[PDB]
């Protein structure tokens, strides 16, 4: 799937990400803004923070809520839906069986965001 | 006259009269004393003293052994006709002092050294005192000087191999030598090794031309006058307290002056094992002083 | 019974930082206030045999002396037989030969990317009335340093009963070192020590070590 | 209550004195100036210097001259005064001799109550190390610290040590601690430790008061100069001056 | 009356961040921090036994002296008996051996996903006239850290009743540490500490601990 | 009065939102806000004792000093007595120990 | 290839020299855009990595080397002078090349060197 060599995957996704090529300085010119993501990142991090002293079996409500806001926000803005595609996030979510898998996904989000900001994303 | 008994120590203390003194090497009497003392607890004293009074029996001062054996600087040499170059005075006197400073040649170099070639010392060890205490007063605070061996330098001795001697030396390597042995010093690892022809060729106990002594030794009253007249020597003083279980009290053994290795004489002499016990002591106290020699040219 | 030499060997592990301390002018050099005793050629920390012997002896006096002794000549025959007694014809040398212990794992540590084999420990003192602090630096050999340990026991005039008792005393001695410290600032957490891979070996004569080895591995 | 509680010994010796007595007058002219009378007068010069004038160099210093002669001078005292005595004695000797003769000396440093034999012996070894250079040297407290007299005087004693003293007499405990780092780094001279040297040097510069900030800028870069020289002379002198300083302040 | 050695063991839990530290010129090249004392091989925080002993002793002087002592030499025979007194022939060697405490639960923390064993606490000060703020960073060993604790007590020449008194003093000492801090910026919330799993064990000789174990599980 | 320790305990309830401390270390990757001081292990907010002591002291200086009080060294003996004063031999060690306060009611809120 | 035992410090120094300086400051010399505060949380992680490279084995710390890379790019994203540093000093490449405890410890030391020469040649 993704695990343990996922930074390379996260990057490989992000360089593929959608570009507003119209801009006079449109380098890669990501269409996306950290502003658009914010809520679901605070959610993902609260999930990681929470899985440490709670159990994979009993968390899954919050993982529904995460998928939900993923889709909702995917609707509300185009560049988010694009991100979720090119980084196969929605495929990844359904794939989480262990607490090991879950923590891997949280890390994955972290990685995506890091490489977004690196490559000229606007926060 | 048979084998090189090579003791290799890391820590040793060979006191030259004080616990805050220490030496590179030890002499024949020290290890003879030590051998005697090991035989005595093994049971086998009587048998060892048997072996020791054999003319065949050979013991020598310890010497540096560094990828091969060393020897003592021949005292008396080089003579005047081999030592007087045309160089200025400052140089002659620097190399004269360099020649006095010298202790031990490697075998390879001894003939050179005699023929006038210059050598200086090498670093075989570092000696330092450390202070230790006893936590019951400021009245016990003392320094013990240890010889700490460096540059793959062992000590060796030439001895005549025998089943008993081999056994005693193997046991000694867990008793230590000199030293505060109880307290950490002196242990060693033994390697008995064939003696290079280049050396064994030049060993005698009887010879009527010039020789250097390999053992700190005292001639028999009969040979003494001769060895002192045509001799070149340094007299060393053997002194100390006799180690023994005989008595609680400690008595100084009798001071004995011997000729140092290698003093040089016009010919070999017969040596003694001296009884240096305190007058009217329960048992003999033995100072081994019987020379092995090295010939010159 | 016949003459024999048994070698007690172990690796001393430093469980906490150890400070014994420099007297040798080489090792006395004031580049730090309170230096530690070091082997001059390698400049590594060294555990002097005199330290081990001394500490183990004074520990064992608390157990095995019927009457507490002012001077070491007044120690019990059971201690005197092992450590030696200068004023008693029988025991002028004990049956034990200690060896200076040297740093074994220098190479292990060099490989792990350790740099110095000593830490400099900062401590201070608080005036009880003025509360002002007077600070203090003192060297320790780093913890988890290991030192090759060797002690020789000589069997001479002992009855097998006697060598057994001697072995009891030696095992008590080592345990007591483990439940104490090797001379340092011990009260304040310094000299803790462990004997690892503690083993007896007959290096001369014949003695049988099987039951001793068992008894050492269990205490 | 300042200063290390130690007492020192000095042993010092004229260099190639034998050579002077016998042929020092042979160079000029061609040996026409080598007479008995000339040599006699030489002997008187050295008697005078070493048996009369020596006491004056000792004056007002806490020390005792036990043996004194062109052959051998032995003096024991408190340590700062012994080093002062050695230096005063030598520079008087160079002037007295008009530069044509030198001393070597070594200076031992010991705790109270070490025995006489020991100090004499260990300080004799130090002196021989000193004679171990091209014979114009002084060895202080360890064979490793062995310098041509000239550059110990000029460079260690009254340059590097005066600079060090000046900056650190201003610094507090926290900064004075850095001396230990500097020492260490000097003993472990390697490429990477040049980096570390620079780091803690600028760290010190940071902790130093703004009055000395300019002088300390100059000093800091000078130090890193010594430490970077492929020639090791300046960093050796550095190690020894930092030492002198620490001994000098210790309570 | 006989000879025996009792080992007091516990786990010290840090209730708040702890700061001992203080090698500034031996610090990490990293960044500004007031560094904390660390075991050189593992670079982990350490609780030096010197610290435990010091603090516990000066706490206990407030209880057990019943006359203020200018110097630690002037402490009561009960304290000198335990912690040692260099200037009293009888107590030159104290019955207690404190031990450097080391981080036990590194594995617990690695499981909980911690990325460092020390936090940097950011603080500031406000000028009381100018209202200007001066900030300050200072290192602490992280809060739910635990350390193996070991203290050794030696019975020689003491009335069994003297052993009783000694035990009282040890328990008072530990409780006082719990109701105080382990030296840090203590007044500002540092160095709160707890002894968990506190138990005595006779590791040499023979002594009966059952009653003591009861009593020190009671008083913590 | 022979030695004794009195422990003042309470629960701090936040009547409004509280914001204290923190830095870009404790930060979440893509946090755009000014973060809060947190316990590193649980990533929960913590109320640092330094904060409580600070605020309480500077407020109390306005009441109890009746003096300018340019620096905390200059506070009155009654405040120095409690919070401690680095420059007075008598008060070098203070009689109050504040403690980092930790979140109780996580479960109530959940 | 990039990081050799002979190599690293000389490289680190060169990088700190080639680093972006504020030439727009009439008042300031070569004055660095970069500032220790920006690096702090980053090189704290580097140091925790080195410190643990002794007590644990290489595989056990893969998670840590992951999170390092991330943080590096993240900070290079958030600060211009950071991106400049990790550019001129080939940092991310240098991580890619770490197969080994030897290599890893060398990188940690590399950071140490960079920072030392940063402060030396004008710092935060």
């Amino acid at each position: 799937l993704t695990d343990e060599n996922y930074v390379d995957i996260a990057e490989k996704a992000i360089l593929k990400l959608e570009r507003n090529t119209r801009n006079r300085k449109n380098p890669d010119a990501f269409f996306l803004t950290t502003s658009k993501l914010r809520n679901l990142l605070s959610l993902t991090s609260t999930l990681f923070d929470e899985s440490k002293v709670k159990e994979y079996d009993a968390l899954l409500d919050r993982i529904a809520y995460l998928r939900v806001q993923f889709v909702y926000q995917a609707g509300r803005e185009i560049a988010v839906k694009d991100l979720i595609e090119k980084a196969q996030i929605l495929e990844a979510l359904k794939e989480i069986k262990d607490r090991e898998t879950l923590q891997r996904f949280c890390r994955y989000m972290e990685a995506l965001v890091a490489y977004f900001k690196f490559y000229g994303g606007k926060d | 006259t048979y084998k090189l008994y090579i003791m290799t120590f890391q820590n040793a203390h060979f006191g030259s009269g004080t616990l805050d003194s220490s030496k590179l090497t030890f002499s024949a009497d020290r290890i003879f004393s030590a051998l005697v003392l090991e035989a005595l607890k093994m049971g086998k004293l009587d048998a060892f003293l048997a072996e020791a009074n054999q003319d065949k029996f050979t013991l020598t001062d310890a010497f540096p052994f560094q990828f091969g054996p060393f020897l003592p600087k021949p005292i008396g040499y080089p003579k005047h006709d081999q030592i007087d170059q045309s160089v200025d005075v400052k140089e002659v006197r620097r190399q004269a002092k360099l020649s006095k400073k010298l202790q031990f040649l490697a075998l390879e170099n001894v003939d050179d050294y005699l023929n006038g070639e210059l050598f200086e010392n090498e670093e075989h060890a570092v000696i330092d005192t450390v202070t230790k205490n006893q936590p019951h007063k400021d009245d016990n605070l003392y320094q013990v000087a240890t010889t700490r061996f460096s540059n793959d330098t062992s000590l060796y001795v030439i001895a005549n191999e025998s089943d008993l001697l081999n056994e005693l030396m193997s046991s000694l390597q867990y008793s230590g030598l000199g030293g505060k042995r109880s307290s950490g010093f002196g242990r060693f690892e033994l390697d008995i090794q064939n003696i290079p022809l280049e050396l064994s060729d030049r060993l005698t106990k009887n010879h009527s031309d010039k020789v250097m002594s390999l053992t700190t030794a005292l001639p028999v009253d009969a040979d003494l006058e001769e060895a002192m007249e045509d001799g070149h020597y340094l007299l060393t003083k053997s002194s100390g307290f006799a180690f023994s279980h005989a008595t609680n009290e400690n008595y100084r053994k009798q001071d004995l002056y011997k000729f140092a290795s290698g003093s040089t004489f016009s010919k070999t002499f017969e040596g003694q094992i001296v009884d240096v016990r305190p007058l009217d002591f329960p048992h003999a106290v033995l100072n081994y002083a019987k020379p092995l020699f090295f010939k010159l040219e | 019974m016949t003459f024999a030499k048994i070698k007690f060997s172990a690796q001393i592990r430093l469980e906490t930082g150890l400070h014994i301390g420099g007297s040798d002018a080489f090792a006395a050099i004031g580049a730090i206030d309170s230096p530690v005793i070091k082997d001059p050629i390698t400049n590594l920390p060294i555990i002097p045999g005199s330290s081990l012997k001394g500490k183990m002896r004074t520990l064992l006096a608390k157990v095995y002396n019927e009457k507490v002794a002012e001077k070491p000549s007044d120690d019990s025959d059971i201690l005197s037989r092992l450590f030696g007694n200068s004023k008693d014809k029988r025991f002028k040398m004990g049956r034990l030969i200690f060896r200076d212990a040297f740093l074994s794992n220098a190479d292990e540590l060099d490989s792990l990317g350790v740099r110095s084999y000593t830490e400099v420990k900062f401590e201070n003192t608080i005036d009880r009335i003025t509360a002002e602090a007077n600070p203090r630096q003192i060297e320790r050999a780093i913890r988890n340093s290991t030192f090759d340990f060797e002690l020789i026991y000589e069997i001479t005039d002992e009855n097998e009963n006697q060598v057994e008792e001697d072995f009891k005393v030696i095992r008590d001695g080592l345990k007591l070192l483990e439940l104490d410290y090797l001379g340092g600032s011990g009260s304040r957490g310094y000299g803790k020590v462990a004997f690892e891979n503690l083993k007896a070996t007959t290096v001369f004569g014949n003695y049988d070590v099987k039951t001793l080895n068992e008894l050492l591995t269990a205490e | 209550g300042l200063g290390i509680k130690r007492l020192a010994v000095v042993r010092l010796d004229v260099d190639d004195l034998g050579a002077a007595f016998m042929a020092g007058f042979s160079q000029q002219g061609n040996g026409q100036y080598s007479t008995l009378s000339r040599s006699a007068t030489f002997s008187r010069s050295m008697s005078l210097f070493f048996k009369v004038y020596i006491n004056q160099f000792a004056s007002d210093k806490k020390l005792s001259i036990i043996y004194a002669g062109g052959d051998d001078v032995f003096a024991i005292g408190s340590w700062q005064d012994i080093i002062a005595f050695t230096v005063e004695l030598r520079e008087n000797f160079i002037k007295w001799t008009n530069g044509k003769l030198t001393l070597s000396a070594g200076i031992g440093l010991f705790a109270d109550k070490t025995p006489i034999s020991l100090m004499a012996h260990q300080t004799g070894e130090l002196e021989e190390a000193a004679k171990g250079n091209e014979k114009d040297s002084i060895s202080l407290f360890s064979s490793d610290y062995t310098f041509k007299f000239d550059r110990f005087i000029t460079n260690v004693y009254d340059d590097k040590l005066e600079q060090i003293r000046y900056f650190f007499n201003h610094q507090d405990e926290r900064g004075k601690n850095f001396i230990y780092k500097l020492i260490e780094l000097l003993r472990n001279h390697d490429r990477m430790n040049m980096a570390r040297l620079a780091y803690y040097l600028t760290r010190l510069e940071e902790l130093t008061r703004e009055t000395d900030r300019d002088k300390f800028k100059t000093f800091k870069n000078l130090f890193y100069s010594w430490y970077t020289n492929k020639n090791d002379k300046d960093r050796k002198e550095a190690e020894l001056a930092l030492l002198l300083y620490i001994y000098e302040i210790r309570k």
